[PDB]
């Protein structure tokens, strides 16, 4: 069909999470009343987008942006990091690019992971 | 209606008609399409006795308007829904570069 | 005159716009263009007729609703 | 392709005798489909029935789009539509 | 996964006419016959194989399928097979476009012959935006009358004549017409060769001397491929397309029709079948070119070769040269006599039990009318108030109310059923009598099941139909939809027809029986009474 | 995950004129727009709104109401796409599969832009790194690099019963990548 | 089905599929679409173009047009009407697609033209100056040398352009070539016409008379215009070297460029004439008289015959007289040729009385080299070594004694050379099928049938030459679009192979389609030198 | 294939044109670089 506008509206992880969340209280719930040929894409990409918060924000959704806003970096990489959670690692270096530098370690450790951890 | 009475005869419904299959509903055939084939009629189908051959809604009597069925719908659900969306990459992008 | 008296479906391509059979265009072999669509089967035996000698009925389509 | 306003239509606003008969029949063809009624009708069949009852009631959901020969769309609704 | 399959209601905008061009004849064919007459008749079933009606083609027959679309008779759509033949043919339907092709260019630069001025101020009168049929007609008989004018060629020094049909399909060129005592340098070649072959053999060729100038549909096929192509624009055909081109108007591929077309008629179950003669004349068709293109290079040639030629030429001209009647056949109709009836309503027309059992009308089930459709597939055909026909939802099949199925249909009867129930009272049926003189002649009316079967109708209606009863036949027909069915009570019944349009007056009213019976009553003589007047109030209503 | 833009039309059947007009087109577009890969789009998932519709109009044929709609349907794609999460399918000693479980599972990564330090063998072990190797059911972080489209490949007809007698292959949304990286392409390998 | 036989573009487009494919490969192809409706259609302005494409606006018209029309690929014409409303027009240029045809012989034979200073400059430079002299159009002198950085070789230039121009080949730009062939003859017949007043009728036209005269001499002049003029040359400047004016922009003259290519197939005919030694000095001969020799059809016939006979006439009669009449071209004489003694002498003797027409008309003893005599001969010489080489020389032997005489008839041939009913008559129907028979009938009967008829056969000229030239041409048309036949299967091979400035497949596949890609041109050249002589009258 | 009517004398590789070819592919790529390209 004619597409018209292909790259519109980078959206964010949380943000399809939270929309297929308010998509499956307009009808039955897929969890609490578990105890056509759509619920199951919707039931499946919930469950697969969970695995990494194993053993949530809007009002840290807001602190965290402010925080991504403090300091500039490219426009894309700012959403690598705020979905992936990079923490407990140095895998911020594997985001953005080459020359592991930009800044020196002892602030890249505490910027990767009390910005990485809080939330 | 043209500048010229002629009447109605074999060559008389060429007046205005550029209807092929029209004027393929008289006698003396087998000449027509030929010409038809050799000056390359572009032919619009707007007449109601090529709309019959290929099964076409005429454009008069009961077919000359259409109907259409209203929504009925407001500009307050038509809207782009929006919260917090684009507030991530709009501040840091062009903040000292 | 059309739908109780000789109604027959058939298939007419859009790009250099003949007719194939129910998948493909036989002239133009990728056969993506095929739209299929309704016909009076006397207007079917007129454009083989008509085919049939050196005369070709090229049929040229639009969309409906357009705005 | 301009879609004349409500101050600006220059037609007739009488119901024409040809879109008296279409939008009835467009009407019986939809009920057939089952479509929802918005008649107290008595308990009957055939459509084309029970739309004229819509019809004389003028409940019929529909426009009448009146085309002239540049385009100049014109909507008349039903109900603005006298009989 | 899979993938969006979107589709759009579309509609046919025009007709593009066109000639087939040596291309588009061998891309949309599916084989060549090469040199097959005997149509292959193997001592089998007498079955048939290539260079005929084959299976490369459509079919013929119940049994012995396509195998391109698997297939019977009645759902194959047909396909076209080429034919190429040696010594490119000339084309018989084209014969007045060819010459009126041939004397707008020069025959020998191959170009046109117009001024360049001229055709500049003609060219600019052709691209007008409002150009009527009748009007690009005059100028393009402007371009071929002033086109008749200059002897000469613009690009070289030879002259044109005139050319015409050889009074046989012949085209002649009649040369050295406008040509007077100026003898040209052609003209004293043209003499001195003669001259030459006369000296050679002064006891033949003295007899025969107007025969200047011949056109071979061998050399006028080579002589419409040196066009400049921005002259074939003031010839009629417009050059913007491929499939343009005036060496398209000479026979290099043959379009086999489809066998589909090619009738096999029914006077069979016989043995021995027989087929018409449009195969046979593309067998002789094909037997004359493969004996051309054989005896080419092996033997007797030219006398054997040009007859043989110009007896192919007689033959592409006979294969394709060889009424206003009524032509086109409705379902569900009926055609019985009529009777009188005036205690029927004008509206009316009394349809017998007997027609209205298999006259039926399709009923989608909906929310209102489910309590009468089970009762109504319960009748079943027998019974009148029933239905003979049941189509599923999902599209099973079109299963009849008459083997089996039983008690059980009626009970589940989804949503989308459509079952074909029998006419009944209060139904839109038109109503028509064959000699159709104006627009009285059909109108709609309203069904009433009676007894014996005649199609009788009230007298106040049978004016327009021009009814003198005597025996005389009408034809009955039901809608099939419900779109149609609305548009016969509404603008074409008989109570929305009282007049005729012709002049106003009402052309449907009270009949012969019923004036003579008003003027008695009327009448100053008559003085009735409360056991009289209270019957005749009492027979009116 | 990008909000794509499009526009069609779609037709509402006479008996689902009952409900109101926005849940129904929101019905109608979900049953295209399910897991019906798009032709170099990607695949669609929901739709998020709808916005600037028009009067339905209808033909003398059919009697539904068709409307034409221009909708914010979200397309899962990277618009290049750097680094993901899926865990692992199968071993081959080809490009290796994974699988990004719940939408679909086509991934390839080509062995030969990985370490060369590495060797599968016939007796079912996987590709050893010049410590332990990587099994199966466990979580991989890989590269994505290459993400070429193909859209249909139309069938012949005559053609199409050579295939039913005796007895899709091309994968309409394909992605590649390279792994680069000192120690990613398993969790594990970490911490 | 399989359409493998290149069917699909058979028939369906000679003429114009050549000028389409000349363009496709080298203008992208938007400049292919406005250059198939100038060709298909004639002439149409700028919103005809827009609303024939079909698919371009003005901003893409308009754009197209100024990379044609500096290629010199679209001729300019502004009109104007009684009313007014003066608008532009554009026709198709053959003489910048011709350009865009050679291309590389433009650069072969420019390098194979000058004397003793040889592969040291003559590789580098001028392969360069030409290449980009072909490529850009019209070049000026200023916006060309400051490419170079410190150029301390500035004067190196200057040399090879000072002689290059003096002899030939550069020319100053086309502020007369963008003008059609028909309309300078049209506005100059019309205002040698409105301005002469009213007279005497004199068998009622008698102006007809002045204006077949008076304009035509200066038209002379505007083909004056693009020849050696001294506007350009020897300009003297005080203490200083002899240097031509770099102030305006100058291109390329496709006329002198096709008369010395007219002088192969020349040396080809004395090879063919004579071996070695007199081949060469009528090579010489010729090389020395070649700047000023008369050319390929002037414009005073290529359009506006008036079907005057007279014209028609005395036009190569006074051809002649522009051919004995010159300003030192008819001065061949011994030490002239000898110069860059009684030996050549009588091999130009020998040349004399060669007797078929080549260096003749000598009658005071100093020779002459016609051309409008050898024309026939060259264009003719060509058409019976084809059919000779490729359908066979028992068809050369029956087309040619067609030309023995004019007209034999078929108890003629049989009775020459060969007997009958064997292979005589397939030859001869061949024949018929390459419009080199033109069979004519006489009949015995009412209605001109075949059985009471009898053929006679006379081979007619121009009909002949100009079925061939199309052939030739759609066969130019045929080996340029098979080489965008591999660049399909090149698109990501070509496209990768550039950022080096093994895979041993593609060795096989690489270094395999060259040698293919190779030969479609080495076979072109062979096309171009084979199809000039029916364009050179 | 269809055509088997006899070949001209154009088509042997005992050519000696190698550089005529060079020239035409160098002239048609730098063609190609130029600024006129207009390409699709
Ligand atoms: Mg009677
Ligand atoms: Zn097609
Ligand atoms: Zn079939
Ligand atoms: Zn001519």
């Amino acid at each position: 069909m004619k597409v018209l506008e292909e790259r519109n509206a980078f959206l964010s992880d949380y943000e399809v999470l939270k929309f297929l969340t308010d998509l499956e209280k307009k009808h039955l719930w897929d969890q609490k009343s578990l105890a056509p040929e759509l619920q199951g894409i919707t039931r499946n990409v919930v469950n697969y987008l969970s695995i990494n918060k194993n053993f949530m924000s809007d009002e840290s959704f807001a602190e965290l942006m402010t925080k991504l806003n403090s300091f500039k970096l490219f426009k894309a990489e700012k959403l690598q990091i705020v979905n992936q959670l990079p923490a407990n690692m140095v895998h911020l270096y594997s985001i953005v690019e080459e020359c592991d530098a930009r800044f020196d370690e002892k602030t890249i450790e505490e910027m990767l992971e009390i910005i990485s951890g809080y939330a | 209606y043209k500048g010229e009475v002629l009447g109605i005869t074999r060559f008389g419904l060429s007046k205005m008609r550029d209807s092929v299959l029209q004027l393929a509903s008289f006698e003396k055939t087998t000449d027509h399409l030929f010409d038809a084939a050799f000056y390359m009629k572009k032919d619009a189908v707007e007449g109601v006795s090529e709309c019959i051959i290929l099964g076409q809604t005429m454009s008069i009597g009961t077919g000359s308007f259409k109907v259409v069925k209203g929504t009925n719908i407001s500009e307050k659900d038509l809207v782009p829904k929006r919260c917090l969306f684009e507030s991530l990459s709009n501040e840091a992008a062009l903040k000292a570069n | 005159l059309m739908i109780s008296s000789d109604a027959f479906e058939v298939d007419v391509c859009d790009k250099c716009g003949l007719m194939g059979y129910s998948g493909w265009c036989t002239t133009c072999k990728s056969a993506e263009n095929i739209i299929k669509m309704t016909i009076p089967y006397a207007a079917k035996l007129l454009f083989q007729e008509l085919l049939s000698m050196n005369i070709a009925p090229r049929l040229r389509l639009e969309d409906i609703f357009q705005q | 392709e301009k879609a004349i306003p409500k101050d600006q239509r220059a037609t007739t606003p009488y119901m024409t005798k040809y879109e008296r008969a279409r939008i009835l029949g467009t009407r019986a063809l939809q009920i057939s489909m089952n479509a929802p009624v918005f008649v107290d009708l008595e308990g009957e069949t055939d459509p084309l029935r029970i739309a004229m009852k819509e019809l004389a009631e003028k409940k019929i959901p529909l426009v009448i789009r009146r085309y002239l020969p540049d385009g100049s769309f014109e909507d008349w609704s039903v109900e603005e539509l006298i009989v | 996964k899979e993938v969006v399959v979107s589709e759009t209601p579309k509609r046919i905008k025009g007709l593009e006419f066109s000639a087939l061009s040596a291309a588009d004849i061998v891309a949309q064919s599916e084989v060549e016959v090469s040199t097959r007459d005997l149509f292959d008749l193997e001592k089998d079933r007498a079955p048939k194989a290539n260079g005929a009606l084959d299976p490369k083609m459509g079919v013929s027959s119940s049994s012995l399928e396509c195998a391109t679309c698997h297939g019977n008779l009645a759902s194959c759509h047909g396909h076209f097979g080429h034919l190429k033949l040696a010594l490119p043919v000339f084309h018989i339907g084209y014969f007045k476009a060819t010459i009126q092709i041939l004397q707008g260019i020069c025959k020998n630069c191959s170009a046109i012959l117009l001024s360049e001025t001229d055709k500049r101020q003609f060219l600019h009168e052709l691209r007008r935006p409002g150009v009527d049929n009748l009007r690009r007609m005059g100028i393009l008989k402007k371009i071929l009358d002033q086109c008749k004018k200059q002897r000469r060629c613009l690009h070289c020094g030879a002259l044109n004549g005139v050319v015409k049909k050889a009074a046989a399909l012949k085209i002649i060129h009649d040369t050295f017409r406008w040509v007077g005592k100026k003898s040209a340098p052609e003209k004293d070649i043209w003499v001195g060769e003669w001259k030459e072959v006369l000296a050679h053999n002064p006891e033949l060729e003295r007899y025969v001397k107007r025969c200047m100038d011949d056109l071979n549909p061998l050399k006028t096929l080579n002589l419409f491929k040196q066009i400049k192509s921005a002259d074939c624009e003031l010839l009629g055909i417009d050059a913007t397309v491929p499939s343009g081109r005036p060496e398209t108007y000479i026979w290099r591929y043959l379009p086999a029709p489809p066998v589909c077309i090619r009738p096999s008629v029914m006077m069979q179950d016989s043995p021995a079948s027989n087929e018409d003669d449009l195969t046979v004349k593309l067998t002789e068709i094909v037997w004359t070119s493969s004996l051309i293109k054989a005896g080419l290079d092996k033997g007797i040639s030219i006398n054997n070769m040009m007859e043989h030629w110009d007896y192919l030429q007689l033959t592409v001209a006979m294969y394709i040269n060889s009424g206003n009647l009524s032509g086109k056949r409705v379902d569900f109709s009926g055609r019985t006599v009529i009777s009188p009836d005036p205690n029927l309503s004008i509206d009316e027309v009394a349809v017998p039990d007997r027609v209205a059992k298999v006259l039926t009308y399709p009923e989608k089930v909906t929310r209102y009318n489910r309590h009468k459709l089970q009762e109504l597939i319960v009748n079943g055909p027998n019974v009148h108030p029933g239905a003979n026909y049941l189509l599923k939802r999902n599209e099973d099949a079109r299963r009849n109310l008459r083997y089996g199925d039983r008690m059980k249909l009626a009970k589940n009867l989804q949503i989308g059923d459509v079952v074909e129930r029998h006419l009944e009272d209060g139904d839109v049926v038109l109503f028509n009598r064959q000699p159709s003189l104006h627009r009285l002649s059909i109108l709609s009316h309203y069904a009433k099941i009676r007894p014996w079967r005649t199609f009788r109708l009230n007298e106040c209606v049978c004016t327009p139909y021009n009814a003198d009863f005597d025996g005389d036949e009408m034809n009955l027909h039901v809608p099939q939809t419900e779109e149609a069915r609305a548009e016969a009570i509404n603008l074409m019944g008989v109570k929305n027809n009282l007049l005729t349009p012709k002049s106003g007056e009402p052309i449907i009213a009270a009949t012969q029986d019923f004036i003579t019976g008003s003027y008695l009553i009327s009448h100053k003589d008559s003085f009735y009474d409360r056991a009289t007047l209270t019957q005749l109030l009492s027979m009116m209503s | 995950f990008i909000l794509s833009k499009i526009a069609d039309l779609v037709r509402i059947p006479p008996d689902q004129f009952h409900r109101d007009t926005i849940s129904a087109i929101t019905h109608q577009l979900n049953n295209k727009f399910a897991n019906k890969i798009i032709p170099n789009v990607g695949l669609c998932i929901t739709i998020y709104d709808l916005l600037t519709v028009e009067e339905g109009q209808l033909k003398p044929g059919d009697g539904s109401s068709y409307i034409n709609v221009t909708f914010r349907a979200v397309v899962f794609k990277p618009f290049l796409g750097e680094i993901v999460t899926g865990w692992i399918s199968k071993c081959t000693a080809e490009g290796i599969k994974v699988s990004l479980l719940g939408i679909f599972d086509d991934i390839f990564i080509p062995q030969n832009m990985l370490f060369e330090g590495c060797y599968y063998t016939p007796e079912e072990s996987a590709w050893i790194w010049p410590k332990l190797y990587f099994d199966v059911n466990e979580k991989i972080r890989f590269r994505i690099e290459r993400e070429v489209f193909v859209d249909v490949k139309p069938k012949s007809p005559k053609e199409r019963e050579l295939e039913e007698r005796a007895q899709e292959k091309p994968p309409a949304y394909a992605l590649l990548g390279s792994c680069q990286t000192d120690g990613m392409g398993l969790v594990s390998w970490w911490e | 089905v399989m359409t493998i036989s290149s069917l699909e573009q058979r028939t369906l487009n000679p003429d114009l599929f050549l000028y389409k494919e000349l363009v496709k490969a080298h203008l992208g192809e938007r400049a292919a679409s406005v250059i198939g409706m100038l060709v298909a259609l004639g002439r149409l302005s700028v919103r005809e173009l827009v609303e024939k494409i079909d698919g371009m606006d003005v901003d893409s018209v308009k754009t197209t047009l100024v990379s044609l029309t500096q290629l010199r690929c679209v001729k300019y014409l502004q009109e104007t009407a009684i009313s007014g409303k003066k608008t532009t027009y554009y026709y198709y240029n053959e003489e910048g697609i011709h350009i865009l045809l050679y291309s590389g012989l433009i650069i072969d034979e420019i390098i194979t033209q000058m004397r003793v200073n040889d592969e040291e400059e003559h590789k580098q430079l001028v392969a360069e100056i030409v290449q980009n002299v072909i490529s850009l159009g019209s070049l000026t002198v200023e916006d060309y040398l400051s490419s170079v950085t410190s150029d301390s070789m500035k004067y190196t230039i200057s040399s090879l352009f000072v002689q290059l121009c003096e002899m030939g080949y550069l020319i100053q730009i086309s502020k007369l070539h963008y003008t059609p062939i028909e309309d300078l003859w049209q506005f100059l017949y019309e205002k040698h016409y409105k301005n002469i007043p009213r007279n005497s009728p004199l068998s009622d036209l008698k102006k007809r008379s002045q204006a077949k005269m008076n304009a035509k001499t200066d038209f002379a002049k505007i083909i004056n215009k693009p020849n050696e003029l001294s506007q350009i040359l020897t300009v003297d400047p005080k203490t200083s070297l002899r240097i031509v004016k770099p102030t305006v922009s100058l291109t390329i003259n496709l006329d002198r460029f096709m008369k010395g290519r007219r002088s192969k197939q020349l040396i080809n005919l004395a090879k063919t004439r004579v071996g070695s030694v007199t081949a060469q000095v009528y090579k010489i001969a010729l090389r020395l008289t070649e700047q000023k020799s008369p050319k390929i059809r002037d414009p005073l016939t290529q359009t506006g015959l008036l079907q005057d006979l007279e014209e028609a006439k005395s036009f190569q009669d006074e051809a002649e007289l522009v051919e004995e009449k010159t300003p030192g071209l008819t001065f061949n004489a011994i030490d002239l040729a000898r110069h860059l003694a009684s030996l050549i002498n009588s091999h130009l003797k020998i040349l004399a009385s060669s007797n078929f027409p080549f260096l003749n008309e000598t009658k005071p003893g100093v020779y002459y080299v016609p051309y409008s005599k050898l024309m026939p001969v060259l264009k003719s010489s060509v058409y019976e070594y084809v059919i000779a080489s490729t359908l066979g020389p028992s068809a050369m032997r029956l087309s040619r004694c067609i030309r023995d005489n004019k007209l034999v008839s078929e108890k003629i041939i049989n009775s020459t050379a060969l007997m009958k009913e064997k292979d005589i008559r397939s030859t001869l129907a061949s024949l018929i099928r390459y419009n080199s028979v033109e069979i004519q009938e006489v009949p015995r009967t009412a209605d001109r049938s075949a059985s009471r008829a009898v053929f006679l056969f006379r081979c007619k000229e121009t009909h002949s030459y100009n079925f061939m030239r199309q052939n030739l041409e759609w066969n130019m048309a045929n080996l340029l679009f098979k080489k965008e036949k591999l660049k399909q299967e090149n698109s990501t091979l070509l496209k990768k192979a550039n950022r080096d400035d093994l895979l041993p497949s593609e060795l096989n596949q690489l270094k395999m389609v060259n040698e293919r890609e190779l030969n479609v041109f080495a076979r072109l050249s062979r096309l171009l030198s084979l199809w000039e002589v029916f364009q050179m009258a | 294939e269809f055509p088997s009517i006899p070949l001209p004398i154009n088509g042997p590789i005992t050519n000696k044109e190698r550089s005529l070819a060079v020239k035409y592919i160098n002239f048609g790529k730098t063609v190609k670089d130029g600024p006129f390209y207009t390409g699709s």
